């Protein structure tokens, strides 16, 4: 039941000759489903909660989506749906506050 | 129960503790897998799938299990029962046992309720009568319509929230899953849980074939709740027939009761729930209003009595006949409400939706403009007077002229619009009506839309740079020319003018008047698109002379639009925001 | 009571095994937007982890093959996503991470792996591939997904079974990339607006106030496909968590605290281009709104300060993520393309409650938006209970029509308004809120190839353990079919009948995914087929032949002889469904008159789209004549199967083209 992470421990080894050497091999019994934990530190401390990571998380995806639909594709269609929702987004927050402008 | 049931499985992880989190049947995992519905959504079922007894998995399940939810091959259980984790930290192995056996033993508490018990035996014993189509068996098919299963789904969610309270959101879970509808939206689930809720089946479709096993059902299982039941013609047959079936399928010494009154199961307890009956006139928690549109006054004080209590759920199921459909009681009700009514209906709304519910007629028993468009533009208009930076600086009009009068045909319609952000606004709307045997028809449909421009102008003075007029020239090309040359000389007394202009097939005049033609199914298919996702709107200050003595503009307006599937100002609105080739001097 | 079943303890290791991976395709997402100079220092662990993975998706290979072709379920089809997606992104992050120090470009690592610069990998091909034609779509977004599911569920019986798994693994294909996140479901793919297959079954089911359900469908954001997930962050959230972290030095953790006192010591000049009606002077509501979003601006420069101040303090380099190296192309959009992205150190809540702080505000309306429950409850109540000249007159107009307007507005159409209000308040919290995922895409795919893969398993697993005597080989078959045809051209349909054909008819014309026959709440199959039927868009001139197409020497004999099952002929999507319905129609019509004319047994027209597997791998296929939907072998009867139930040594079969050969060699078998 020897775990993964102490059985190779060494240099670059592109992770192919990794698969080769370790894993594919058939005498091998695949036990050892501990996986490891790769968020930093540098991370932790800024975004402490599982909610501000996935709130950054989900930040960088929507700046993400606009940085590459702002070679002549032009068209896109994911990038005229997310100017139509841009649109629609920014007259329906307008006319929510104009309308309790007007109530009072 | 099989999977409440499950040992530990060691599964040591590397996720922090201030991180992990429990979720029940399995160990403790990071707290990301809490917040994505694939897995939470999938952990919570294949777990609430042991409570939902054997007799709610469907007709065709599988052998002993929902095959559909908790399935694997052959071969992958037995490739997966080679798989071993780290199994432990030992001086972290003892805590996370704890917290899932405690979470376990919540669920495995939640499993023994007695007030769970009686929900049991109310849903599975209802689907059970239900195979034999709730004949007097003592205890092909008999398959429900949908209203048949909203009434059952009001009732349940409702006396699951009242009778189990502290279980809210596992016995939402439940019940999800025994009316095999999960992944519902919590806000549906919630409306299931609201009181006073208004039925409106047709006759011969089944109301009291499905009340009395429901009445039956919802005695016999739960324990010490009453059910109200009123009608206005002295509930015999439903009450005989409750008496009948329930001595049948349960033990006639249990049941106890004085014609038309009082109907009482009995118990090994002392529960006894009762059937009260209200028709010939404290805590009833059903009220079941059996006819809701020939009430007589001093009766419906207790039903707005009751609704001062906070566990009587009052289900308005009434007939309809369609010969007396538009009922002086209820359905005057979907006018102001919000998730009250259901109406029971094949012919919508329309002269012949029909083919729409077709298919969803009892097999027994054998609008381009969107309302929500409609009702948002006319709720909403913004203030033009006011936000003039948000305009265009051009103006757009259109005048669809009919050269007429003493006829309902022949009003002229007038729209004055322009861009307000990248949507369209409509200034101004004239649906004129030529004074019979006038001399100067155009002229007076001239000073019309000479009028409302100039309102317009001094309402929003400096704006616009420009106004382009298209005279509508299908009925008369020179009555047409007439009226531009009078809007023409008469706006002579700044913003430019122009005039559309038109070369007749032939021609090689420019006149100024607009020919309605191929541009018709284009002008109307982009206003429709437009309209219905909130891109046009009415100002505020919106000017009209001739819808002034009797209706509002925009109401008026939407009257027209309405019938989309006398149109003079609907086409004049259309074709200004159409125009708004170019258009000259 | 101890022992519990295997398949419990499996599907227990299965649940921690898809947790574990969602974990890891988290710190994927993470890894993703960190700078490299950590990327490099997490490398080992990213490697082992890959490593993992790639041992973990070979021990279950076998596995999950075996079970896609049998049965699958949401369980499995979630692992497989799951892994498949985290092999995907592992490979991935490790190969842009070893490009990187290569270059010892950020920005470029960055353009990589955020995929900036990719050429939209959100498009795919699916060539459903039918009788009678192949239509072939396009799947782009994830409502795409689910449309294309409906709408091979609704043409289940035309399209044949390897057609559709391979149009099924060509969107198996597609959702790896789409719905292989499974928390973030980036907004290049997502339309709320469009109601997905649940919307539907729960706008039939809860209240309609006239309002024919088609009328509905337009307003809602359907809230299934794309969940909200009600992500909430504390102000001073670092601080918080600054004097407890690990594997921090007591005196760097001090001095850092420290660091943090001492420095704790949005685009709203465009916010008067937006239309702004109401008085211009005074307290408004865009001023009230431009003021909170003002003070959430200064409270994540605070908390972005703040960080910085700390990480040069703990670490000593101001590290560079994904919003701090594109700080160029941020901080420069507008207010709109601020608020739909952005707010690091606030919550998407946040700004729905710095909006509605400055809406809702000392004021009837109020109460109906509150708790519109005591609104309809007092609605309830009620109910029972019952030039110069041109610009004066311009101005005196104007006035008392804004003040007529403004009664309305008072006095009456708040229902319109608060349904409105509701609605615009719908639409900006399903904008603003983080869209994780929906748990309807892979539901709707394992409830579609099941059937289909289910049809793909009787057609293979019927094949021998006894007797297959064919009839689609014609020796002298024609002198027994002709025969039993004219046997039964020669009797009436017995009207007291329909009643049960018109349900056998849509039992059948049915689809896989929805079953609403089988709940143990069980519809009618009118309402089973109306979902399968109106969910994927019908001409209204089409969904009255499908109610009507029973009610009336011929019209039951519409086949040839050999050709039963056999759309050689015709081409197209709906003249291909109308043939399939004559025949489906001719087969339970002849099946209902065989045994109204012989009393030989019972056949009672099952489907093989039933019979779902027990525990382990058996099936039990019960006794009867089946459809199969197969044009090379549609009609298979089994006569005698076994005691059992399985398909055995002693299950003989007949398969046949031809149904009244089928019904005679029922008859001759038994
Ligand atoms: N889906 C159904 N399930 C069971 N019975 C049904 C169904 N549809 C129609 N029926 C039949 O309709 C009748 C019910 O009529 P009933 O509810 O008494 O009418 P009313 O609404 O006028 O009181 C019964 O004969 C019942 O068998
Ligand atoms: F359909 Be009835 F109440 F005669
Ligand atoms: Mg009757
Ligand atoms: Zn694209
Ligand atoms: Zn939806």
């Amino acid at each position: 039941l020897r775990d993964t992470i102490p059985d190779c421990a060494l240099r670059s080894q592109t992770l192919e000759s990794l698969d080769a050497r370790y894993v594919s091999r058939d005498g091998a019994h695949d036990a050892a489903v501990w996986f490891e934990d790769m968020t930093p530190a540098e991370l932790e401390v800024v975004f402490p909660t599982t909610d501000a990571k996935l709130n950054y998380l989900s930040r960088t995806q929507r700046l993400a989506s606009l940085l590459t639909y702002a070679t002549p594709d032009t068209a896109c269609v994911h990038g005229e749906l997310l100017a139509r929702k841009r649109e629609r987004f920014a007259a329906v927050i307008n006319r929510f506050l104009d309308l309790h402008q007007i109530l009072r | 129960g099989d999977a409440l049931r499950v040992p530990f499985l060691d599964f040591a992880t590397a996720t922090p503790k201030r991180h992990q989190t429990v979720v029940p049947g399995v160990g403790t995992l990071h707290d990301c897998c809490e917040h994505s519905p694939l897995f939470s959504a999938v952990a919570r079922r294949l777990l609430f799938n042991s409570l939902v007894p054997a007799q709610l998995k469907g007709r065709d399940f599988g052998g002993d299990h929902t095959a559909k939810l908790e399935f694997l091959a052959p071969e992958l259980v037995r490739a997966v029962a080679r798989l071993r984790f780290k199994e432990c930290a030992p001086a972290d192995v003892v805590p996370q046992r704890n917290a899932y056996y405690s979470v376990l033993n919540t669920f495995q508490a939640l499993h023994r309720s007695e007030a769970f018990r009686q929900l049991v035996h109310f849903v599975r014993d209802f689907a059970q009568l239900l195979k034999t189509s709730f004949r007097a068996s003592s205890l092909t098919y008999g398959t429900l319509e949908l209203f048949q299963k909203m009434i059952l789904m009001h009732a349940t969610y409702f006396l699951a929230a009242v009778l189990l309270g502290d279980h809210a959101e596992q016995v939402n879970t439940f019940l999800r899953l025994v009316f095999e509808i999960p992944l519902f939206s919590d806000a549906a689930v919630r409306h299931f849980r609201q009181r006073a809720t208004v039925f409106l089946v047709p006759r011969r479709h089944g109301k009291t074939w499905f009340l009395v096993p429901l009445i039956a059902l919802s005695l016999a299982s739960f324990r010490g709740i009453k059910i109200g039941y009123t009608a206005h013609i002295r509930t015999e047959p439903v009450f005989e027939e409750i008496d009948a079936c329930l001595r049948g399928w349960f033990g006639s010494a249990r049941v106890d009761h004085v014609k038309g009154e009082t109907i009482s199961f009995s118990f090994p307890d002392g529960s006894r729930s009762t059937i009260v009956f209200a028709s010939s006139h404290q805590d009833f928690n059903l009220l079941f209003v059996d006819e809701a549109n020939f009430i007589r006054p001093d009766a419906v004080q207790t039903i707005m009595g009751f609704l001062n209590q906070a566990n009587c759920k009052i289900i308005f199921v009434s007939s309809t006949n369609t010969g007396k459909a538009s009922t002086s009681f209820l359905y005057n009700l979907r006018g102001a409400a919000d998730e009250l009514l259901n109406v029971v209906t094949y012919i919508c709304d329309d002269h012949m939706p029909r083919v729409v519910t077709h298919t969803n007629a009892t097999a027994c028993s054998c609008p381009v403009l969107t309302k929500s468009a409609g009702e948002r533009f006319l709720l909403y208009r913004p203030s033009t007077t006011t936000n003039s930076g948000l305009m265009a600086p051009d103006l757009y009009v259109y005048v669809d002229p009919a050269f007429t009068a003493n006829t309902r045909a022949s009003g002229t319609g007038v729209a004055v619009v322009g861009r307000y952000r990248d949507d369209y606004i409509i200034f101004a709307l004239e649906h004129f009506f030529l004074r019979a045997l006038t001399g100067s028809a155009p002229a007076d449909i001239a000073r019309c839309v000479v009028h409302s421009l100039t309102q317009v102008l001094a309402l929003h003075p400096g704006a616009f740079r420009g106004v382009r007029v298209a005279v509508e020239g299908n009925s008369s090309q020179d009555s047409a020319v007439a009226i531009a040359t009078h809007v023409h000389t008469e706006m002579h007394r700044g913003p430019e003018l122009l005039f559309y202009h038109c070369e007749p097939p032939g021609s090689a005049v420019l006149y100024p008047f607009f020919l309605l033609n191929k541009q018709k199914t284009p002008a109307f298919e982009h206003f429709i698109k437009k309209f219905n996702s909130g891109g046009v709107m009415a100002s505020q200050e919106i000017v009209s002379a001739t819808v002034r003595l009797q209706t509002d503009p925009v109401e008026y307006l939407l009257e027209q639009l309405n019938n989309l599937t006398s149109d003079d100002l609907m086409v004049a609105v259309i074709m200004a925001i159409y125009l708004a080739g170019p258009p000259h001097t | 009571a101890a022992p519990v079943s295997e398949p419990t303890v499996a599907r227990q290791k299965l649940l921690a095994l898809l947790g574990q991976v969602q974990t890891y395709v988290f710190q994927i997402e993470l890894l993703r937007r960190c700078d490299p100079h950590i990327g490099r220092g997490k490398l080992p662990q990213l490697k082992l982890n890959a490593l993992q993975v790639r041992a973990l998706r070979r021990r279950l290979r076998p596995g999950l093959e075996a079970q896609a072709g049998a049965f699958l379920t949401p369980l499995s089809v979630t692992l497989e996503l799951l892994l498949e997606y985290a092999w995907r992104e592992g490979e991935r992050l490790l190969g842009s991470l070893e490009t990187f120090a290569t270059a010892g470009d950020v920005a470029a690592f960055f353009t990589e792996t955020m995929g900036l610069a990719r050429p939209c990998p959100y498009h795919q091909r699916v060539r459903l591939d039918t009788y009678g034609g192949t239509v072939h779509m396009e799947l782009c977004f994830l409502h795409d997904v689910e449309n294309f599911l409906k709408q091979l569920n609704y043409c289940h019986l035309i399209t044949p079974s390897r057609g559709a798994t391979a149009a099924l693994e060509r969107v198996r294909e597609f959702m790896v990339g789409a719905v292989g996140s499974g928390l973030i479901v980036p907004p290049e793919l997502s339309d709320p607006s469009h109601p997905c297959a649940v919307c539907f079954e729960e706008l039939c089911v809860t209240a309609n106030q006239g309002a024919t359900i088609a009328s509905r469908l337009a307003d809602r954001i359907c809230n299934h496909v794309t969940q909200q997930a009600q992500v909430r962050l504390d102000a001073n959230e670092l601080r918080r968590y600054l004097p407890h972290a690990a594997g921090l030095s007591d005196a760097d953790r001090a001095r850092a605290l420290s660091v943090l006192d001492h420095a704790l010591a949005y685009a709203i000049s465009e916010l008067q281009f937006w239309l702004a009606s109401g008085d211009r002077a005074g307290q408004t509501t865009m001023d009230a709104f431009a003021s909170n979003l003002t003070a959430l601006a200064r409270r994540e420069l605070q908390q972005e300060t703040a960080a910085v101040a700390v990480e040069l303090a703990l670490f000593g380099r101001r590290a560079e993520h994904f919003d701090r190296a594109f700080g160029s192309h941020l901080a420069a959009l507008d207010m709109v393309d601020a608020l739909i992205i952005g707010g690091q150190a606030t919550s998407p809540d946040d700004q729905i409650e710095a909006l509605i702080r400055a809406c809702y505000d000392h004021h009837p309306l109020l109460r109906r938006l509150v708790s519109p429950e005591q609104c309809d409850e007092e609605a309830l109540r009620r109910v029972l209970a019952r030039w110069g000249d041109i610009a004066t007159q311009a101005a005196a107009d104007v006035r008392e029509r804004r003040r007529l307007y403004a009664d309305r507005l008072t006095k009456r159409s708040l229902a319109s308004l608060g349904r409105c209000v509701r609605e615009q308040r719908g639409e900006l919290e399903k904008m603003l809120r983080v869209s994780v995922h929906g748990e309807v895409l892979p539901a709707t795919f394992a409830a579609v190839a099941n059937g289909f893969a289910a049809r793909a398993r009787f057609c293979a697993l019927t094949a021998g353990a006894g007797t297959v005597i064919d009839n689609r080989s014609a020796p002298g078959v024609f002198d027994a079919h002709r025969f039993m045809r004219a046997s039964l051209l020669r009797h009436q349909v017995d009207p007291a009948l329909l009643p049960s054909i018109t349900h056998r008819f849509f039992e059948l014309v049915n689809g896989p995914l929805f079953d609403h026959s089988t709940h143990s709440f069980a519809q009618p199959p009118n309402t089973a087929l109306y979902y399968s039927v109106e969910n994927v868009g019908l001409l209204p001139h089409l969904k009255e032949e499908l109610a009507r197409f029973i009610m009336g020497g011929a019209d039951w004999a519409v086949s040839e002889f050999q050709r039963f099952y056999c759309f050689d002929g015709i081409s197209g999507i709906t003249p291909t469904q109308r043939a399939a319905w004559r025949y489906i129609r001719e087969l339970i019509i002849a099946t209902t008159l065989f045994a109204s004319v012989y009393r030989c047994g019972e056949l009672e027209l099952r489907r093989p789209d039933c019979s779902r597997p027990t525990s382990e791998g058996r099936y039990r296929y019960p006794p009867g004549v089946y459809l199969t939907y197969d044009s090379d072998c549609p009609l298979v009867a089994i006569v005698e199967s076994a005691p059992d139930g399985c398909i055995g040594p002693r299950s003989v079969v007949v398969y046949d083209r031809d149904v009244f050969s089928i019904l005679y060699s029922v008859l001759q078998h038994l």
